[PDB]
DNA sequence: TTTTTT
């Protein structure tokens, strides 16, 4: 099954960056349930 | 469980090699997951190893089957540092007999506190022993944060990642082993997380970023993954944190931000509470769930559109629109008191001599006295932006202090991203709710291209309003601004001000406009006029349709812009063709004037 | 740093 270390965590970095992804509109799928906070609805 | 006899029976026992160890120069040995990483080992992204799919636990999901855990579940940001893992419920009673108690991968000891508790402490000398792992360069809260973050994000994974995840990350190794992890970064290679980059005052403050909401109302928390700072919040995201449209946990990137507080190379985190991170709502945005914390790859500004952004929300880093509408100068005075005084061209050079010969004055009598002060007046240039491909209420970006050879750079009907502009609020009797976009120093320009049929959307030239469209109650044009053609039939000025000037086309219809401003004269009737930015206006003369004139506003008797040409020389017509026409109007003016039957 | 009219 799924690996847990070639996992790439949403953190793992890169030394220095060279080595869509925003909502439009503030206020109004994949922006709407965070992993991480999840948590905290439940 | 166990007992507390053979327990000092390698705490006491642990130290040895504390000491022992740090009595030499160590062999940084590289841990498990730093290694595997390293390999040429194929990798996932959360995005494809959970099957481009998205969080499903919505407030509890039911099918706790999978692998519950109410040992973790109960987590929740704040109490990561907290925590404590139960020797016995992830466990039995296998090496547990014995007088060891549990070696969790990679090397080294943990010690099973006590209690039957293994928590933030343990692992800290459970890391010191680890091979390689020099206790020397580290603290037992350097890795209670650590802790913390890495818990966290675990728990999480289980819940809303269920069909995927369980209990298999909340194994002490697992975790253990990132704690190492770690180590091999921040301190073997020494690369720095982005905050814990930027707290140092090392790396290009605040510019691009994503980060994860840690706490919370005064202010709240933003982790890097690595280490967190408090935000300093204007507003709006104050508004949203305050209505719940911002939760900890939930992702953000940002814009240009900036760094308050401590602006002296300031150590890792941990330092006092006057710095923070302050960022603008109209400089950061939600994220998507995965997005990767830390930095961010394209640093080159992002573009946002007109509709939303925030009067109170700071400077849009960014924006990509069309130069609808140009406008004329102006000048403007900070009147001693404070007021602002707008000025057309050819109506600040009349005041603007008015001083002149007043300042004259001035001298001539000083020195009638020797013998026997300045105005505070600046220019602007004002025109009619929107973003590009969509619809909006337009905007208004004022640039101040204009430049020479700008006039013919920045032009109508062309596109535009123009980087860096400060916005406000509308306050203009002439367009109340909008926003203000305004050019700073740091402002810059670029021409995009667009085609023909892209234009022809989004764009609008300017043309010369039909004059029967204004009896109509269906004109509800674009903000209210027409351009006109006609013959000047007649032009009222009453003292008690506001001159009019009617005026009327081929056909014979009439307007007035009334004028906020002084008569760029060559204005007597039977003249051929051509007016520029009028404001729209309800009505006037019992009958026929008014329009102001601005300060803004333009007339001409010798038009070159082709917009008017069509109407102009359609108006030459009538015209030239004879003077019946100079008189027919008269006619019809007195007529609508009078009305049908007044006491003949 | 941003304003007007019988």
């Amino acid at each position: 099954p799924v690996d847990l270390g070639l996992l790439e965590e949403d953190d793992e970095f890169e030394e220095f960056p060279a080595e869509h992804v925003w909502e439009d509109n503030w206020d109004d799928d994949d922006f709407s349930n965070q992993l991480r906070a999840e948590l905290e609805k439940h | 469980k166990d007992l507390m006899s053979s327990l000092q029976s390698a705490r006491d026992l642990q130290d040895m090699r504390i000491k022992n160890k740090e009595r030499r120069h160590l062999r940084l040995q590289p841990g498990s997951l730093y290694l595997t990483k390293s390999s040429t080992l194929p990798r996932i992204s959360l995005q494809a190893a959970v099957g481009d799919r998205a969080p499903s636990a919505c407030s509890p999901k039911q099918l706790y089957i999978y692998g519950v855990s109410k040992e973790c579940i109960n987590v929740n940001s704040k109490n990561a540092e907290y925590f404590q893992f139960d020797i016995q419920d992830h466990f039995g009673k296998e090496d547990l007999c014995a007088g060891k108690g549990f070696q969790l991968a990679d090397g080294g000891w943990l010690i099973p506190s006590n209690d039957g508790k293994a928590g933030k402490e343990e692992f800290y000398r459970a890391l010191c022993d680890t091979p390689g792992v020099d206790p020397k360069l580290i603290s037992s809260i350097w890795v209670a944060n650590h802790y913390r973050w890495i818990v966290w994000k675990l728990a999480a994974m289980e819940f809303a990642f269920p069909k995927e995840f369980a209990n298999r990350c909340l194994n002490p190794e697992r975790v253990l082993l990132q704690l190492k992890y770690r180590y091999d970064v921040e301190i073997d290679n020494s690369r720095r997380s982005a905050l814990k980059k930027i707290l140092e005052r090392d790396d290009t403050a605040a510019k691009t970023l994503v980060l994860c909401i840690s706490d919370i109302v005064d202010t709240i928390e933003l982790t890097d993954g690595w280490y967190a700072v408090r935000a300093q919040l204007d507003p709006p995201l104050m508004a949203l944190v305050k209505s719940g449209k911002l939760t900890v946990g939930q992702k953000i990137i940002t814009q240009g931000a900036e760094l308050v507080g401590s602006p002296d190379a300031c150590a890792p985190l941990e330092a006092p509470d006057s710095l923070r991170l302050k960022i603008s709502a109209n400089s950061t945005r939600p994220a998507r769930w995965h997005s990767r914390l830390g930095f961010f790859r394209d640093p080159r500004p992002f573009p946002l559109p007109l509709s939303s952004l925030f009067s109170d929300g700071g400077n849009v880093g960014c924006v990509d629109i069309i130069v609808q509408r140009v406008y004329p100068l102006q000048w403007v005075e900070k009147t001693v008191s404070g007021l602002y005084i707008f000025r057309s061209e050819r109506e600040e050079e009349k005041e603007a001599l008015r001083f002149a010969e007043a300042q004259q004055k001035k001298l001539e009598a000083l020195f009638t006295k020797v013998h026997t002060l300045s105005r505070d007046v600046t220019t602007v240039w004002k025109l009619r932006v929107t973003s590009y491909k969509k619809k909006e209420k337009s905007a208004l970006l004022s640039i101040w202090r204009p430049s020479s050879d700008l006039s013919s750079l920045l032009t109508e009907g062309k596109r535009y991203r123009i980087y860096h502009l400060a916005v406000s609020k509308s306050k203009s009797k002439f367009e109340r709710p909008s926003i203000q976009l305004t050019a700073t120093k740091r402002t810059q320009y670029q021409q995009l291209p667009v085609s023909s049929e892209t234009l022809l959307q989004v764009y609008q030239p300017r043309e010369s309003l039909h004059f029967s469209r204004l009896s109509d109650p269906a004109f509800q044009p674009p903000c209210s601004e027409v351009d006109v053609v006609g013959v000047v039939v007649s032009v009222v000025k009453p003292i008690g001000l506001a001159p009019l000037v009617y005026l009327s086309d081929e056909c014979l219809n009439l307007l007035v406009v009334k004028f906020g401003i002084d008569l760029n004269e060559d204005i007597k009737p039977r003249v051929l006029i051509a007016a520029s930015n009028l404001q729209c206006q309800p009505e006037s003369t019992s009958g026929v349709p008014t329009l102001f004139a601005c300060h803004f506003s333009i007339f001409s008797a010798s038009p070159k812009e082709a917009y008017f040409q069509e109407k102009v020389n359609n108006l030459k017509h009538a015209i030239e063709n004879i003077d019946t026409f100079y008189k027919e109007a008269e006619k019809k003016l007195i007529h609508v004037l009078e009305g049908d039957s007044p006491k003949w």
